[PDB]
């Protein structure tokens, strides 16, 4: 991969 | 070009914590302390914001390999698929920067990954850059290298100039 949380 | 993430997360202090907390057989530990350093110092020269490694518990930004499930609601998939994966700035998993022991990592000198392009990848995503729409960015979504200016336009719109 970018993620939130 | 360039994408944040919603309302623009990003690290509050001055000042941000890296630790490595797992390593890779594929290189000696002092080769990935290196190119992470490597890595966040081509963000950070452009912008108001410090690095400090630590060796121990927890730092904001936490950094290492692992195979399979590794307590986020993102397990790694085995070889090929996800090579890696990072969370936006914030407490806790936020800032982390993950990458899938079943692929094969190199610092140039031999086959596999290009560690230090992915971990520059990795730790934009850490600093809370999304995605670009711009093919020379390094935060293009897809897999020698500088930032490109579309990388350096946006880190700077969430930070500010150094
Ligand atoms: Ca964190
Ligand atoms: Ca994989
Ligand atoms: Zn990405
Ligand atoms: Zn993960």
């Amino acid at each position: 991969x970018g993620f939130v949380x | 070009g360039y994408s944040l993430f919603p309302n623009s997360p990003k690290w509050t202090s001055k000042v941000v914590t890296y630790r490595i907390v797992s390593y890779t057989r594929d290189l000696p530990h002092i080769t990935v302390d290196r190119l992470v350093s490597k890595a966040l110092n081509m963000w950070g020269k452009e912008i108001p914001l410090h690095f400090r490694k630590v060796v121990w518990g927890t730092a904001d930004i936490m950094i290492g390999f692992a195979r399979g499930a590794h307590g986020d609601s993102y397990p790694f998939d085995g070889p090929g698929n996800t090579l890696a994966h990072a969370f936006a700035p914030g407490t806790g998993l936020g800032g982390d920067a993950h990458f899938d022991e079943d692929e094969r990592w190199t610092d140039g000198s031999s086959l596999g990954i290009n560690f230090l392009y992915a971990a520059t990848h990795q730790l934009g995503h850490s600093l809370g850059m999304g995605h670009s729409s711009d093919p020379n960015a390094v935060m293009y979504p897809t897999y020698n290298f500088k930032l490109s200016q579309d990388d350096i336009k946006g880190i700077q719109k969430l930070y500010g100039k150094r």
